[PDB]
């Protein structure tokens, strides 16, 4: 399956949190292609900015094996 | 995101200035436009499916894209493209109500370029589709609304290109 | 703003704006011109509102302006009045927006934490806002005052 | 009369430990977290 | 209803109703009496609205009332008209409520699935609702029509 | 939840009946009461912290409960009790706006008795606190609003007991 | 207590007690007899510690025992002293336990919320505890005082 | 959970009494026993695998249970049973250090009977295994420690039965 | 994380060498410093709120930052900044006990620069605040402890800058 | 180490070190000097401890050093002794640390897997460690021996 | 991933061409090879543990790597290295059945070089181990199977280097 490597930064505008949030704030992650759409939306809704997106696995414009 | 009213407020807040007449005038301008915008939004929501259909017919379909080896070939890709078209329409409607382009930047425009480049989706074709939607929308909304609607569609197009 | 709130709810639901939501937007745009005037009135009277409210607060709370109290001394008293001015500016922003959201982001989130570090008493701050409300109400017409009151009440509720 | 451990009680609090994986964390630190993931999701109450 | 929607948002946030939310409630209660009259008008004209809309729909879509088509035959045509009547009743409920929620629970959730099992074409149903809107608009005064239109538009949007 | 407007609608929907004048009259009745209710709700929200404080002073504090071996002894328990008091107040305010007791049943009342019995929280004392809040609320809201406010407070009390 | 804390950590790890953990338990049991004496000393001097600390606190904070202040009046002053007594009892419990957990459950969780409803100033309460520490330190031997100090410091840290 | 030291404290706290000599004596009693307990715990941890093996040999294995149609037949079931045995041992060790049976009630004992009945695990056989572990443990820990260890094992057995 | 004792061990382990007297001396050095460090840590924990207050007063407040258009303007931002200050203090205290700077690198220092740049938080001002905290801490801890405390504060400052 | 463990628990809770935790640190620093001596003793006697333990193991298990057995041959026997030496070094590290964590990372995680690939019998590795404990105990004073025993026992438990 | 059959299909699908005899011939070629491959895979699965052991003996063990200061020193690292070896073997077996190298690229090869460089794992030694596994595998599978097996092993080696 196609996989996405995503780097994004998210700010906590609603509430101040005592516990360390640094992992949540800046998170380079591998996302399944199917999941990424929803994940991208979630980052946008948070007001976080997605710094970089790359397709880690799979071939672009492949009809099958996707 | 921001709206026109909040945008004025935010600019004043960073200055620390109390709201002034010049600021008030901008707010007043928005308030008059508001009623028109609400009517336009309702029109778009009701005709959304058709708007997408017409726009696709104008640009996307009966083309190399739909033919094998084209980006929108296969049902899965076709469905994806029309889903994206719907997104653009919904967000443009939101922007029109808001009176501010910022929401487009915050939600639609951010990260889309990178996604599309990895996917190999063709930007110019997408832009073409957006422009087509604009034309269809312009008709339905009418004169009062079309000018307002057009700017947000153009904003999306400029961002992508 | 009203509009921002409506859009945000729609986006969460991933739907176009509901008719009811659209109706509220229509009502808001009609109300706006009246709202602008209410805001304008308070802006003009801003300096006096702050001054009068300050005096009332100090009368109601002798302690705050006492050697022990935080407000005591010229520098400190100025800062207390500056804070009152800040809150008034926020209230005006709220009235034009038609929602507390603008007020809320700038003033009500983390307010407890900020004041606790400063050691300023939160209830006294609330009293100051209450005082400002009374002054503002007098200058405003009754219906205008009611609209303004809601925003003032929210602030008092937030700082509690 | 009532005692400290009466309502919610003391135990339920303090048997919850937030776990965050850290890149530089030593293996044994990391594994303990990993084990707990398995523990909660797959209900492995032996806990390994 | 408007009120239910506002309460639900507040409960999710675990907060008392915002001033802006309260204002919308105030506006709604004022609007209600006008809304009741709009609903009453449509109820009285219900029978004719359905009949006229049906005819228009059948003219716009010959296929639906054709041997292949779902609507074809007396039994089927009656059911199609019954459906139009149902949607009109829902719209009246919506106008009094000031929100689409009442409409939504009864008519718009699972509608696609129900019609797909029936094999009724969804677009044709939408056209019928559009037709009903036009008839209803004519009987209503312009401002009243706009209010009614929003609810009609929602239905058309939902069934798409 | 349900509100008065929706309750009327739902009753008609099960019958399948279109809205009728008798139904309209009930709706109209609610609409007149509405304005009063909105004013009352704003008053309660602003004075909520004080209302709780006063009610606690009247019943809960300076009592065996707060003394060692009492349910509200220890900071943790004290904080829990005042949190519960706040819940009751917020929900009663919601019910007053709605004009319907159903939300209280759906959220607050359901399972509360059982929870309290397991916890060993004393129901009668809780009821006492609710009644105290009602009295304080009655003053602030004023007489017309008080009657409406009182019924929801009484509903909560009856449910718990 | 020390033992409870060790068990809890082991259970989270789902392992038998580590040698290091066992060693800490051994140290604690040896320390216990000394700890018991320290606790006994404070219990005997309890009445005077509270009285002296109260006076110091009131000198440090005139405001608290002033008409505006929460502590003002005989009833209120008694309650303030009762609170100080409560905290002292908790500290003694802590010393015997060898951990703050006993103290923490009874006194430090929800303390902010309780005092905020009461409107008692949290910093003043902290000062009272600091005052009690100083009195207690004087009666205790130096090493004993250091042990007691840690528990006193925790309380001050918890409530500020 | 609770430990002996905290149990004394809690009893005093509900009374509101400061710690007194009689209370101190109970605490002192615990402190003397403590050193022995720590030594016993270390012994058990080191020999845990063997303890389980010996106990199984005494009761569980060479039995109908292990034979086909028995609860402990199949590798999966056998492994489950020895896992349960380990749990009991670990918790008993915790209880012995604590000097209080409460942890057993809070973690091990709660809902176990019901779980076992639904599963069809035989309670009496499990109890037999616990008793066997106790005997093995008694040997390793030595006599002074054994008495202390035995009570917790017996507590588990009584709970299950 | 790593501590001084473990750091020595790890260096020996990579060499494969058994612990030697020279290594032992380093360990011994740490053990003497330990007692001082524990005392310092307790001082810092008790005075943490004040330390932050004083440091903010010295650098952060009465400044453009707090004024509108400044990074620490608005309650939310102000609260965030003091939360960050607390983090730095807590971690520095941990490092001082440990005798090793590694924990600062693993938790605080890693990714902070990037986070701050995205946020638009000013690094130099933050560094200023850290230096201010150091000065306040130095006073409270006393001279012997201050030298030890200072190095960790300086380490944080260097990392951020 | 003791200190690392305490800090880690505090960081998870996001709190400053508890008094109880601080007390344990104090106890550890006092113990450390004694601990250093215990470690030093074992290091000096390392060579003999390994040798004596090895002989005991080989007497206990003739098979391992037999033509069939894995340990058989000079090369193999040396490797078995080298392993025993490794474990002793780990134990010394543990004593100075006051915690098993240093031991655990280097020696006890993945040990089963490594030995299973090698085909070395684990239930005899454990015996070797037990043997080393007995030798080490004799050289150590009683109280010192008890401290050392705990670490030795942990190793035996871990396998 | 992709397999030989799907690869042919995919190539035709992008062209939009129906399957033709030339394409069929490639598919037919695969089908004949298939039976051999299945036998080889079963051999490898049964002897997997031994294959890894032999390969490690040939390259990894009795080396500086295993000695202190080497990348495979410590039990944890040793276990990791043999786990990686197993991965390579399993994936090569999958590739051999599939008749396509793509799976190796998609799962094993992608990002491995970068991971290893950050870790400081030595690539050349790893490659050596892969080559050793190939030699052992070649023997067990037999000559016809060996040629097919070798290409996938070589593919892994080339990717890493
Ligand atoms: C024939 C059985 C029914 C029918 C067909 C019909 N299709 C279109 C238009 C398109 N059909 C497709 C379909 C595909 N493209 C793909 O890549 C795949 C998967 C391999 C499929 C199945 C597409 C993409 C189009 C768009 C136009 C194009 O050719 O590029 C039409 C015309 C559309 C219109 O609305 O005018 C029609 C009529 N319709 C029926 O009624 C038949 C039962
Ligand atoms: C249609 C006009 C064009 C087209 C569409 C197309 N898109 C994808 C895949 C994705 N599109 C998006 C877009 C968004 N992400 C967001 O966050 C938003 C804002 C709400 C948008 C608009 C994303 C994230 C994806 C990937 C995940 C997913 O599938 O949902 C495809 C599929 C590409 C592929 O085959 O791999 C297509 C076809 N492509 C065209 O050619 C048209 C010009
Ligand atoms: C205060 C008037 C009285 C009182 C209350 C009290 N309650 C608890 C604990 C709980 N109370 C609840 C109740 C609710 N949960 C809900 O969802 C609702 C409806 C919105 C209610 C009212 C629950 C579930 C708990 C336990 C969970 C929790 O505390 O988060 C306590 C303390 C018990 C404890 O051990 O913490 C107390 C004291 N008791 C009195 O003495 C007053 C008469
Ligand atoms: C003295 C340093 C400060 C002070 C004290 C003060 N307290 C109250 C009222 C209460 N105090 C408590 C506190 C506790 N209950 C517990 O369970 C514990 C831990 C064991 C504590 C510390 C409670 C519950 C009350 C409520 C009344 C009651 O006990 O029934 C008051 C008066 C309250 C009021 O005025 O409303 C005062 C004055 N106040 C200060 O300002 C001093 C600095
Ligand atoms: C023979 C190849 C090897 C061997 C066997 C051996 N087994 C035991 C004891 C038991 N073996 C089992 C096994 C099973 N129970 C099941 O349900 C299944 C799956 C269906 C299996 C495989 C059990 C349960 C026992 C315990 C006794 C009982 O049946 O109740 C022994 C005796 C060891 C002892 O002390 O109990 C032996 C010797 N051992 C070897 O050395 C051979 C290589
Ligand atoms: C061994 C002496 C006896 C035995 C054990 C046995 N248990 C199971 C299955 C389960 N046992 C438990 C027990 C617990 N779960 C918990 O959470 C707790 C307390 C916190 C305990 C002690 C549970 C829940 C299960 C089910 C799922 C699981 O095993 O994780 C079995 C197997 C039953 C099955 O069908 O899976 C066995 C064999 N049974 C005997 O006959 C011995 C006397
Ligand atoms: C007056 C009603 C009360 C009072 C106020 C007081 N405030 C300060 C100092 C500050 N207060 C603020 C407040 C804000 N900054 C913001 O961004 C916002 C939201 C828009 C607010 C409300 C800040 C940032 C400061 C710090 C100084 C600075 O801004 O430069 C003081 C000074 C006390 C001190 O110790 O410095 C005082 C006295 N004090 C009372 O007692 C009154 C009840
Ligand atoms: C105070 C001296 C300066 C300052 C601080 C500031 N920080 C934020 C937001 C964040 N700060 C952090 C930092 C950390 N989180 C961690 O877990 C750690 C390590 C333990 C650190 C150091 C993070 C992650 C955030 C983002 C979300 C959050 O709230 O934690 C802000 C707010 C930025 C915004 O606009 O939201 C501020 C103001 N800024 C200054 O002006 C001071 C110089
Ligand atoms: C002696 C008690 C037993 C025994 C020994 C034996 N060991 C090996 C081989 C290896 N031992 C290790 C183990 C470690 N490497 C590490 O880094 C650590 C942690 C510090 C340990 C414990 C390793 C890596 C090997 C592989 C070869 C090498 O050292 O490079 C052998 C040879 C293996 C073989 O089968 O050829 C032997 C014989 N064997 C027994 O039977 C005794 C019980």
């Amino acid at each position: 399956s196609r996989y996405f490597k995503v780097t994004a930064c998210i700010p906590s505008l609603k509430r101040v949190r005592t516990g360390r949030e640094l992992q949540n704030t800046f998170f380079t992650k591998l996302v399944p292609y199917e999941n990424w759409f929803t994940e991208q939306q979630r980052i946008q809704k948070a007001g976080g900015k997605v710094l970089s997106v790359k397709l880690f696995t799979g071939v672009q414009g492949a009809n099958t094996g996707v | 995101m921001q709206d026109a009213i909040t945008a004025v407020i935010n600019n004043y807040d960073v200055q620390g200035k109390y709201l002034d007449g010049a600021a008030l005038d901008k707010l007043k301008a928005y308030f008059t436009t508001g009623a028109v915008r609400v009517r336009a939004a309702a029109v778009i929501s009701s005709n959304a499916t058709t708007i997408i259909k017409e726009a696709a017919a104008k640009a996307l379909i009966y083309s190399d894209l739909t033919r094998p080896g084209g980006n929108m070939y296969t049902t899965r890709r076709y469905a994806a493209c029309i889903r994206d078209m719907d997104y653009f329409l919904r967000y443009a409607t939101y922007a029109m109500l808001a009176g501010d382009p910022s929401i487009l930047d915050e939600r639609v425009l951010n990260g889309l370029k990178e996604t599309y480049n990895s996917l190999g989706v063709p930007i110019a074709a997408t832009v073409g589709g957006i422009q087509a939607m604009k034309e269809v929308v312009g008709g339905l909304v009418g004169p009062d609304a079309a000018k307002e609607a057009s700017i947000y569609f153009d904003y999306l197009s400029s961002g992508l290109s | 703003s009203v509009l921002t709130k409506a859009i945000v709810n729609a986006d969460a639901e991933a739907r176009y704006l509901s008719p009811g939501e659209l109706d509220r937007i229509k009502s808001f745009v009609a109300s706006g011109e009246r709202r602008l005037r209410i805001a304008q009135t308070l802006t003009e009277a801003r300096e006096r509102i702050v001054k009068q409210a300050g005096d009332q607060l100090f009368q109601k709370r002798p302690d705050v302006v006492s050697p022990g109290g935080n407000a005591y001394g010229e520098k400190m008293t100025a800062l207390c009045l500056r804070d009152l001015d800040y809150y008034l500016r926020l209230v005006t922003y709220g009235i034009v927006a038609g929602d507390v959201t603008p007020i809320e982001e700038i003033g009500i989130i983390g307010v407890k934490e900020m004041y606790n570090s400063l050691q300023t008493p939160i209830p006294a701050v609330a009293e100051g806002v209450r005082a400002m409300k009374n002054v503002a109400t007098s200058l405003l017409s009754g219906d205008d005052a009611a609209e303004a009151g809601f925003y003032f009440d929210y602030l008092v509720g937030a700082m509690q | 009369g009532q005692s400290v451990e009466v309502g919610v009680g003391t135990l339920r609090r303090q048997l919850e430990h937030i776990y965050r994986i850290a890149p530089d964390a030593t293996r044994s630190e990391k594994d303990v977290a990993i084990n707990a993931i398995y523990r909660q999701v797959l209900d492995v109450f032996a806990g390994i």
